């Protein structure tokens, strides 16, 4: 009894104490899957427990996955007794074709009907424009709207109450705002009390839609991130794919449709794509002119082409897929009957459509054209433009998956799509670009080929077939082929062409070009490769066809270069570290390394910017050279080394490339270093023939011995006697002063002196200058490597003193 | 007091609170008739806890009290479950390991938010393998611990880095659906052994409330980094397929396009070289010891890892970019190593805490100025299609001081996938440039060997003997007398006669004639054609034809030469202005300008790159290309001194002249010239037809067109003796193009073409006459009775021919 | 149904139809 | 202060050589 009174007067100390133990114990029970204790047959305010309760029964609809649908028409239930009205609805918010609409989800809900009462299929949906009544009214306004009497109060409809045979004249509406766009507009229709709605319902509103605007927040979120998280799906496949290869516009939009046939969530979709033909042949305009055809009177694109769809790639994903692609598809094609596709080429534009069938602009198929029955429901088509705003194709997607009409989210998904198919159609151009200039640059150089390539009436001035057999060359037989060279050929003592001081001015080019093939028969290459004699005078008369006739780099050039190597080889006795194979292909090598030169220094390519320069950016002509003196070689009629392995080729042609390249002189300044080492190394060692085996094993120390003598061969000029050096020189000045003047009239220069007409009394100090500078070093070294190379040594240096002499007389 | 009474009596307890409640409350508790809800205070708290939840309800309709829900909702679920303190745990992703970072800390029932929120940097981070948390994310389940000191994952970072030790612990997992949003736990104070049963329920239907915040919150985040990864694709390929450039280039405007989107204080790319080998030079030093190979760090392909380039995008406080091409070792962004180390691995990088990152070097302190330190770093690898990486980005500290999520990894990834693929567009632009370079060396290689030099061109000239001078330096009168005295006149090889012959003259004279055949046409002097330009275009055509039987450059000239005599002669000058005749000659010089030897029919057959390159009527394609080219030279154009409209008029006659060559068309548009005729038959007087015609454009066209058909095969019309001796010229032509086909195709030629069928060669020229040839002439004829004695002399070499035929059919 | 329509989508205004234009 | 009692950094318990994310 003590306690009693205890607890009784401390009516406070019994409260915290139920809070401390018997709160849990409530909490749990109302949060359980319970129903609220209201009599909802029957019509009055709510006291506080039956508010509570009709707050915790909305609190208990918040569970996982949210069923959005079933709690908004709980709340819709409530809402009818609370606000004491008749019946709700409402009214979800779609945009299409850029304008705004309101299309019916829940339908007639009173009190006491169930969720299939009053869910509203995409079938049976009513939609409503915003330019329409308190529905519309609602959406624009963006506040509460309360119609308190009747339906003379502004902006009433009467198409629902005539549709649904039913009576409207109270309303009060209120819409669903995400922040600062409407998802879904709520309303009531009359109001089973007497007259209307007061202040307090607007309140009761206000309070009970936030259980409603949080189930919409998190549906309309989730609609939000799916569709965004497949538009960057749908981006970077469709990326990957165009990327993969080079292709052209059929193929590589066929890969990327294909590819994100899973993020568009339609049952068919083709694109159609359109010829890009902008003008036709003078032969095809004029019968048209002539009129003996009627001119084209069809629709055009906006560009000004005739719509004319040349192939259609259709996808259907109806359950059995299967891709298509149509050429020339027919008029009557199941996708271009409707008109749609040339409507929205004819004028560049979105097109959205619900319920196809009725819509009388388009000719759209009423009946199933699948055995399954399946209708054309919702179609939505836009054009593929490129960067030049003509339009490739055009991209229409029929009915969604889940039967609701494209939303602006679906036109948004497609129309990046679009975009980005629009944007790729660089791609292609590129591809048929690259086609093209690939097959201009093989005519060009087959055109080059023939003017260089020595023909069957050149070739008999030497071969002599005719005269001899009567047969064509490529008919005799080798054996005959080498008795009529034996007799033809000149003689390697008479025409001293293993010696340092040969000279090829008493001797024409024709006389050069037999020298050549005597010089590869000297050494002994023709036989033991099986050298074909045909092929070998071919090649030897089109390189000397190759050479430009201009002063200096002209063929004979060539050959002195040429043959100085092969003296090297055999006089020099620098053949006892090289194979066979190599002196033959840097025998070969000399004779090619300045194939094309056009009178022009690398630096003056620079300058220019000539092709050459873009092409190489390094040592210029030394590449070009090369990159020709092969091109000939890959010709059958001109390929020394077709009898030649695989090992064998690729070693003469690497030695080929190291040779030609070495003659740059950018090169030979910086690798001087190494040849000395290398020659200041060889006597280290005992005997000759200790350091001749050593030589042949290294192969680095080979090469650059061998690109060293490219240097020596390429300036040996300097080593010829004083008449024959007195001759070549002022030959190749004369080279140098046409490209001072070059630089003059084009690059608005100032030459240099060496380049420089106006100092050409001056011309003997250089040489002086460049003998003590450059030449010396390289037959310095060769002499003290060979004693047999004292020629060359001796040469220049008896040329340094004539060229000294006449500096002396200037100065 | 009496607390300890009430507890050893739970019945009493029980008893007492069912009993009824009298209406006087202890304070407000909403009292609206809720004394007695079925207890004495359930109601009550009925009441309180449905205001407070509505309350929660309303304050996450407006946006981000996410905190303030959550932390409202922690304080209510304190002193409910009698937890000491409450706290959230956030659930993240980095380098594919999950963590859980603290955002709320300890929550008493009096805390306020300012007093439990947890800065990013003052943040406790847990994996999943440590502490109860990451055994609650992991199973993603609840997790009730009633003692501490049992549990086998218990960590204890935090209770000695606090001061708190804990006894009881309640956690759960916030589920999103399918993943883990959050870890909420409630800690000790129970006053009792451990959690109860009843607490176990409440905390989750209690915390479904948190779970709808929470969702809502990561929905949010969810699709606002997927919109920002969907326009940074967008953005990005936008930029791509803008043109075609290299990689710095490419990867410098998609970067900084989306320098917004991305949200990151500062960013840089560096890209790494793409040489693979070296040349012969740059190895030479190594294998002598001059230098010492490559120590460093390498690629997983296998180069040296060099950054050739590095872009600075600085974002902090002012836009700042800089381009950096030589990038030294101590730059910024490199000297902490990991784009070094992301270029060896090819690993995505993720650090959060970059100063007490021991693994790499980040300066602890200011970088620049404002006291800019990195905090969080990430870096991805750009790898293209071939799985190379071709550079590394690097991503520093994000905008709103958060560390680098799974949704910024995913941001980035796509990014750098996304321009990783997109260097085939940069691949494609280098081989371009190279093809282009290609192609326009092969063009100056051909136009050296076909152009007139200045030693050639004084064969017709003469200007050093005559005058000392060049060509170049000689006015045009001067120029013009030399040429007088050189150039035969119009009487001496029969230049305007049906019957002219060549057989007669050499090469040169039939240039010289050429030459001669424009002066007569005046067009030299009314169009101001220099004489050295065109006496050089002349000896460039000559030179273009290639030396084969029949498609010669006699041939060349031939044609030429009767469509001058068909304008003179013919009189079909007077449907003609000057400007036409020069295109018409012009085009009948070059219409076999490097004809091969072959038809179109072995070029398709044969798959040449003409086939290639066009696609109908090649060969005639071919030699307008070739002929413009010649023309489109400086000292080649004899249209130089022609305005635009002139200029193109010209051009479009040319393309029609050599292109209706082609026997094709000739024979589809041979109805039409008929109509042609017989509209001419129906006027009364030449004088009325002439200007009837000479002002109609497609007509004369068409007359034209047929012109060169005429001209082509005007060998047919020329008198017995010169047509006998031609027929074997293209007979023998045929013949070679027949070997051809059987030796390189394989292919039997057809009676036409076959060496072994040269007795049908009388009877295949009848069937020639009357199918092709008696058309052209029959008609023209009658077009104009000057063009008769063609047409005579085609049907004599008929009769010539049948007799032929007639005598072998008797044998 | 609710809405007493089982064809298709009813909408009160049928005109012209209007198309989006390309951004 | 903070109510986790750490500053300057997000501190773990995790300890040993940092993993990295492999691209797909
Ligand atoms: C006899 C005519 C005079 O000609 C010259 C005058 C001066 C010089 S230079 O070395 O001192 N300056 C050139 C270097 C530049 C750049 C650095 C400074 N310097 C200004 C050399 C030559 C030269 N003479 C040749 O005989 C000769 C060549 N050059 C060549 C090219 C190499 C295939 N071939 N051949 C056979
Ligand atoms: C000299 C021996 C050839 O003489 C001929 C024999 C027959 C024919 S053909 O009516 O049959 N057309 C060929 C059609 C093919 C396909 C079907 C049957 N037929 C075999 C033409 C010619 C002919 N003779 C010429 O003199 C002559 C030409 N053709 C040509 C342009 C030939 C590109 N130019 N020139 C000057
Ligand atoms: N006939 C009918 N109309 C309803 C119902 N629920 C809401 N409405 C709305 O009543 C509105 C009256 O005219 P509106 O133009 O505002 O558009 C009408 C309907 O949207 C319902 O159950 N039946
Ligand atoms: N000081 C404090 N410690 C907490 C709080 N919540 C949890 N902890 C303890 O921190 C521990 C870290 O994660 P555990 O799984 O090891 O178990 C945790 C609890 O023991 C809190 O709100 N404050
Ligand atoms: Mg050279
Ligand atoms: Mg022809
Ligand atoms: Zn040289
Ligand atoms: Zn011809």
């Amino acid at each position: 009894e003590e306690v009693e009174k205890f607890l009784d007067s401390n009516v406070s100390f019994a409260k915290q104490y139920y809070n401390l133990r018997y709160r849990a114990k409530v909490i749990s029970d109302l949060l359980g899957p319970r129903e609220a204790a209201v009599d909802f047959s029957n019509y009055h305010a709510l006291n506080s427990v039956e508010e509570s309760e009709i707050i915790f029964d909305l609190l208990r609809d918040f569970q996982d996955n949210l069923q959005a649908e079933k709690c908004v028409f709980n709340v819709m239930k409530k809402l009818c007794f609370l606000l004491q009205a008749d019946r709700m609805s409402l009214f979800m918010y779609r945009a299409r074709n850029g304008i705004a609409e309101l299309a019916t989800r829940l339908f007639n809900v009173h009190k006491d009907a169930v969720l299939e009462e009053c869910l509203v299929a995409p079938d049976s949906e009513i939609v409503f424009p915003l330019d329409m009544g308190v529905v519309g009214h609602v959406a624009l306004s963006k506040k509460i709207v309360n119609v308190p009497n009747t339906e003379e109060d502004e902006h009433f409809c009467d198409f629902v109450d005539t549709l649904t045979e039913y009576q409207t004249k109270n309303i009060l509406a209120s819409p669903i705002m995400n922040g600062k766009d409407v998802v879904a507009i709520i309303m009531v229709v009359n109001k089973v009390d007497g007259p209307h709605f007061t202040e307090n319902d607007e309140e009761i509103l206000l309070k009970y839609l936030n259980f409603a605007n949080l189930i919409m927040k998190v549906f309309h979120l989730s609609y939000l991130h799916n569709c965004e998280t497949r538009r960057g799906q749908i981006l970077l496949w469709s990326g990957s794919k165009v990327f993969e290869e080079l292709t052209d516009i059929e193929r590589q939009f066929h890969k990327a449709l294909y590819t994100v046939r899973a993020f568009l969530n339609c049952d068919r979709y083709s694109v159609g794509l359109l010829d890009m033909t902008k003008q036709k042949e003078f032969f095809d305009v004029w019968p048209v002119l002539m009129g003996e055809a009627p001119p084209y009177a069809g629709p055009r694109t906006p560009d000004g082409r005739e719509i004319n769809f040349y192939k259609v790639i259709d996808y259907i994903l109806h359950g059995k897929e299967d891709i298509k692609v149509i050429p020339n598809p027919p008029p009557d094609h199941w996708a271009l009957v409707s008109g749609l596709p040339t409507y929205v080429a004819q004028n560049g534009l979105i097109c959205n459509i619900m319920n196809a069938p009725s819509e009388d602009f388009f000719a759209f198929q009423k009946e199933p054209l699948d055995e399954s029955g399946w209708m054309i429901k919702n179609v939505l088509s836009m054009p593929i433009v490129n960067k030049k705003e003509e339009i490739v194709g055009v991209a229409t997607f029929y009915n969604r998956k889940d039967g609701k009409p494209f939303d602006e989210m679906d036109e948004t998904l497609m129309e990046s799509l679009t975009q980005f198919l629009g944007w790729s159609v660089l791609n292609p151009d590129t591809y048929e670009l690259m086609n093209k200039l690939e097959n201009r640059k093989d005519i060009f150089q087959d055109m080059v080929k023939y003017h260089v390539k020595c023909d069957n009436e050149e070739i008999q001035t030497i071969l002599k077939t005719r005269e001899v057999y009567g047969k064509e060359p490529w008919e005799c037989e080798e054996e005959e082929l080498a008795e009529i060279l034996q007799g033809e050929l000149p003689d390697a003592d008479k025409y001293e062409i293993n010696k340092f001081h040969f000279s090829d001015l008493p001797l024409t080019e024709l006389e050069l070009v037999k020298c050549g093939i005597q010089m590869y028969y000297e050494l002994k290459v023709v036989d033991k490769f099986h050298i074909p004699q045909e092929a070998l005078v071919r090649f030897m008369y089109s390189l000397s066809k190759g050479y430009r006739r201009i002063t200096y780099h002209n063929w004979r050039h060539g050959f002195n270069v040429g043959q100085t190597m092969f003296s090297l080889l055999v006089t020099g006795k620098l053949k006892r570290y090289f194979t066979d194979l190599e002196a033959l292909a840097m025998v070969t090598a000399a004779f090619c390394h300045d194939i094309d030169h056009r009178g022009t220094n690398n630096l003056y390519q620079m300058k220019s910017q000539n092709p050459l320069a873009k092409l190489h950016g390094s040592s210029i002509l030394e590449r070009h050279h090369l990159e020709f003196g092969k091109t000939l070689l890959r010709d059958e009629s001109l390929n020394i080394f077709q009898n030649l392995n695989r090992r064998q080729h690729e070693h003469a042609i690497h030695m080929m490339d190291i040779a030609i390249i070495a003659t740059d002189l950018a090169l030979y300044f910086k690798k001087r270093t190494m040849f000395q080492k290398i020659v200041d190394q060889s006597k280290t060692y005992e005997t000759q023939q200790e350091w001749t085996q050593y030589m042949m094993l290294d192969q680095t120390r080979k090469e650059i011995v061998m690109a060293m003598m490219m240097t020596a061969c390429d300036l040996s000029a300097i080593t010829k006697p004083w008449e024959v050096q007195s001759k070549v020189a002022l030959l190749v000045a004369a080279e140098f002063w046409e490209q001072g003047d070059l630089e003059r009239t084009v690059l608005q220069q100032n030459p240099i002196p060496m380049m420089d007409r106006n100092k050409a009394d001056e011309l003997p100090k250089l040489q002086v200058g460049f003998i003590d500078f450059v030449c010396t070093f390289v037959y310095k070294e060769f002499s003290r490597f060979h004693e047999e190379i004292t020629p060359m040594l001796d040469g220049i240096t008896n040329n340094r003193k004539e060229w000294k002499a006449l500096a002396d007389e200037y100065e | 007091q009496v607390h300890r009474f009430l507890d050893q009596n739970p019945g009493f307890a029980d008893q007492y609170f069912g009993r009824k409640l009298s209406p006087e409350d202890v304070a407000n508790a909403c009292e609206d008739g809720c004394p007695e809800g079925c207890t004495s205070f359930r109601e009550l708290c009925q009441v309180e806890e449905s205001a407070a939840l509505f309350e929660l309800v309303q304050d996450m309709q407006e946006n981000v009290n996410m905190e303030r829900v959550v932390f409202k909702i922690l304080r209510r679920l304190c002193s409910i479950l009698h937890a000491d303190r409450c706290s959230l745990f956030m659930y993240r992703q980095r380098n594919g390991v999950a963590e859980l970072a603290t955002r709320l800390f300890s929550v008493q029932p009096d805390s306020v938010l300012e007093d439990c929120l947890v800065p990013p940097d003052s943040e406790i981070v847990f994996p999943l393998d440590i502490g109860v948390v990451g055994h609650v994310a992991q199973t993603k389940k609840m997790v009730n611990v009633q003692d501490v000191m049992e549990c086998p994952h218990f960590s204890s970072f935090a209770d000695e880095l606090t001061d708190y030790v804990t006894r009881n612990i309640l956690a759960t997992p916030i589920m999103n659906g399918k993943d883990v949003v959050a870890v909420i736990m409630a800690v000790n104070k129970l006053d009792g052994p451990c959690f109860t049963s009843e607490d176990e329920d409440v905390f989750l239907k209690y915390l479904n409330f948190g779970t709808l915040n929470l969702k809502i919150y990561h929905l949010s985040y969810l699709h606002n980094c997927e919109t920002r990864r969907g326009q940074v694709l967008l953005w990005s390929a936008n930029k791509v397929f803008e043109e075609l450039t290299d990689i710095e280039r490419q990867f410098h405007k998609a970067f900084y396009t989306v320098r917004a989107y991305l949200n990151c204080d500062r960013y840089s790319v560096g890209l790494l070289d793409m040489t693979k080998e070296k040349e012969f030079f740059d190895v030479w030093p190594v294998l002598m010891g001059e230098a010492q190979a490559y120590s460093g760090p390498r690629t997983p392909d296998g180069r040296e890892i060099l950054f050739y380039k590095v872009i600075d995008y600085i974002l902090h406080g002012k836009e700042d970019i800089k381009v950096i091409p030589s990038p030294p070792a101590d730059h910024w962004a490199l000297a902490s190593g990991l784009p070094t180390y992301v270029a060896e691995s090819g690993f995505i990088c993720n650090i959060m805490n970059a100063p007490a990152d021991e693994m790499f070097n980040f300066q602890e302190g200011p970088l620049d100025d404002s006291g800019w330190i990195v905090k969080n770093v990430l870096s991805m690898p750009i790898v293209n299609k071939k799985e190379e990486i071709v550079g590394v980005a690097t991503f520093y500290n994000r905008k709103d001081g958060k560390p680098f999520d799974e949704q910024d990894e995913v941001l980035m990834e796509s990014l750098t996938q996304f321009l990783g693929w997109s260097v085939l567009n940069t691949d494609t632009y280098d081989k371009m440039n190279k093809l282009e370079n290609r192609k326009d060396i092969a063009q100056d290689m051909v136009l050296y060997h076909v152009r007139c030099d200045r030693e050639e061109i004084q064969l017709i000239l003469p200007t050093r003997e005559r005058l000392g001078k060049e060509p170049a330096d000689c006015e045009e009168d001067e120029l013009g007398k030399i040429l007088k005295e050189v150039l035969p006149g119009p009487a001496k090889f029969d230049i305007y006669e049906f019957h002219f012959s060549d057989l007669e003259c050499t090469e040169l004279e039939l240039v010289k004639c050429g030459i001669q055949m424009y002066y007569e046409l005046g067009v030299v002097r009314k169009f101001q054609i220099p004489q050295e330009v065109l006496v050089r275009f002349l000896f460039s055509v000559s030179k273009g034809y290639r030396r084969i039987t029949y498609h010669n450059w006699r041939h060349g000239f031939n044609v030429a030469q009767t469509m001058f005599t068909l304008l003179m002669t013919g009189k079909l000058k007077s449907y003609y202005t000057d400007l036409e005749a020069f295109a018409m000659v012009t085009a009948g010089l070059c219409h076999d300008i490097d004809h091969r030897g072959t038809n179109n029919l072995y070029q398709m057959k044969s798959q040449n790159p003409l086939a290639k390159l066009h696609g109908s009527s090649i060969l005639e394609r071919h030699h307008l290309e070739f002929g413009k080219f010649l023309l489109s030279e400086e000292t080649l154009n004899i249209y130089q001194n022609l305005n635009r409209r002139q200029h193109e008029h010209v051009i479009h006659l040319m393309d029609i002249a050599i292109i209706a060559t082609d026997l094709a068309l000739y024979f589809k548009k041979r109805t039409m010239f008929q109509k042609i005729v017989d509209e001419s038959k129906n006027y009364e007087d030449r004088k009325s037809w002439v200007e009837y015609l000479s002002l109609e454009t497609t007509r004369k066209e068409i007359v034209m067109a047929m012109m060169m058909t005429a001209c082509d095969l005007s060998a047919i019309t020329k008198p017995w003796e010169v047509q006998s001796k031609v027929a074997l010229l293209v007979a023998a032509e045929f013949w070679e193009q027949g070997d051809l086909e059987r030796t390189v195709l394989d292919q039997q030629p057809i009676p036409m073409m076959d060496r072994n069928k040269a007795a049908e060669l009388p009877k295949l020229q009848v069937g020639f006459i009357d199918f092709v040839c008696t058309f052209v002439y029959k008609e023209f004829s009658r077009f104009h009775e000057e063009i008769l004695p063609m047409f005579d002399r085609l049907q004599n070499n008929r009769k010539e021919w049948k007799a032929l035929a007639d005598e072998y059919e008797a044998k | 149904s609710a809405t007493r329509v089982m064809g298709g989508p009813v909408t009160p205004r049928k005109g012209p139809p209007k198309f989006k234009q390309r951004q």
